[PDB]
């Protein structure tokens, strides 16, 4: 495959350890070198791991690295809060001569309990809709650790187009924020009854509907 | 000490070509190593475009070749990126990186980065729209900020005496234009006796709006 298959994301008290996996088709993993990358979203990538398992000067051996040549590991044992970060397998996929990054995984160290979403959902507002359009915003404040899903349904059947949801934020007491946008025509936010933003979070949902005709 | 930077133009026009250039310092470009691209969408995954070794042999993502070209210049110690034909796609954080030949390709340095914004849009400001409760213990509302350019915009809120949580979002880049929102929450039963208003400052337009929220 063009990207290699990550977990979303992992999480674990400091002091813990973490796994994270990195898979290919069949054993095309064990062709290839597989290198780790450790990036804060605010920065560049960094190498952690090199052949494998390798470490460069500075990493410590905490990380190590393991290809059974279906699938690498990361391994970061002894969590520090320095460590939080998204982490990336990379390799070379000879099928495809081209050189191919994980999907990407999100490591949260947890430094406080966790928090569940707060939902809102606005209706597109009179304004907006003399311009022929309407948007419907999902707001998504105070989780932790930050991840989630977004799913939106209108009259009871799921959206696939025209949604569209921000990354998580940092709020000034380190849980989360974020932001769902549903673009609908005038016309076709005339032409439906219910509205519904679902927001998943650590395994539960936190869902908001409304009805036009209120 | 070896150091990348990358430099060139943050904004590209679709159908022209983006050109990049990266700096190296500290580290001789002659030795067995190659030069490349990396670029990552904002929220998604890492990308790589490809890569140059000193001695001509390059290597291009397969289903970008033909509109990509990388080419390094050790006697002005840069790595150059030229991508033919841009599209709304191709916005994204773009990485030059040094990268070991051979079995091991491993990435190391890599450029702080350098954001491409591809967007034929002319200086807009925003539409700004109140976003207000359908028909607890607090209410949030907000301000929806859509369809301008460039960014950024600042968003305040005047609650008056009201204690106020306020979450400002960041920008999504949708077809060439940003759209953002902020809310702010206030405590249930004050609003909307008591006022609430956000201003919003987009200053390359040399605009801001101020609207009042009102209950529908």
């Amino acid at each position: 495959q063009s990207v290699w298959t990550q977990p979303p994301s992992v999480s674990a008290a400091p002091g813990q350890k973490v796994t994270i996996s990195c898979s290919g088709d069949d054993s095309i993993l064990r062709s290839a070198f597989v290198s780790w990358y450790q990036q804060v979203p605010g920065s560049a990538p960094k190498l952690v791991i090199f052949d494998d398992r390798q470490r460069p000067s500075g990493i410590p051996a905490r990380f190590s690295g393991s290809n059974s040549g279906t699938t690498a590991t990361l391994d970061i044992a002894g969590l520090q809060r320095g460590d939080e970060a998204d982490y990336y397998c990379a390799a070379w996929n000879g099928r495809l001569s081209a050189f191919v990054f994980g999907s990407g995984t999100k490591l949260t160290v947890l430094g406080q309990p966790k928090s569940s979403p707060s939902v809102t959902l606005f209706p597109p507002s009179s304004e907006e809709l003399e311009t022929n359009k309407a948007t419907l915003v999902c707001t998504i404040t105070d989780f932790y650790p930050g991840v989630v899903t977004v799913d939106w349904k209108v009259d009871g059947t799921p959206v696939t187009q025209g949604m569209e949801t921000t990354q998580p934020s940092k709020q000034s007491n380190n849980k989360y924020m974020a932001s769902s946008y549903l673009t609908l025509t005038a016309r076709a936010w005339e032409r439906h009854s219910s509205y519904s933003c679902q927001v998943t979070h650590e395994g539960h949902t936190v869902e908001k509907s409304l009805s036009r005709a209120d | 000490q070896v150091q990348l930077e990358e430099s060139g133009p943050g904004l590209v026009r679709p159908s022209e070509t983006l050109s990049l250039s990266c700096t190296v310092s500290g580290f001789p470009m002659s030795e067995s190593y190659f030069w490349g691209w990396i670029r990552q969408s904002p929220g998604k995954g890492l990308e790589w475009l490809g890569s140059v070794i000193h001695t001509g042999t390059t290597y291009y993502r397969p289903s970008l070749e033909s509109r990509l070209t990388i080419a390094m210049d050790p006697s002005k110690n840069q790595v150059s990126l030229s991508l033919t034909s841009v599209t709304v796609a191709d916005s994204a954080m773009y990485y030059c990186v040094r990268i070991r030949g051979g079995s091991s390709n491993w990435l190391d340095p890599w450029g702080p980065g350098i954001v491409v914004t591809a967007s034929s849009a002319k200086t807009t400001p925003p539409s700004v729209y109140p976003l207000a409760p359908g028909c607890g213990s607090s209410v949030t509302l907000g301000c929806l900020v859509k369809g301008y350019f460039p960014e950024s915009v600042t968003v305040t809120w005047n609650s008056g005496s009201l204690s106020s949580s306020v979450h400002t979002f960041p920008a999504l880049l949708q077809s060439g234009l940003y759209t953002m929102s902020s809310s702010v929450t206030v405590p249930s039963s004050t609003w909307p006796s008591q006022t609430v208003t956000c201003s919003v400052a987009h200053p390359a337009s040399s605009t801001t709006v101020d609207k009042k929220i009102e209950p529908r």
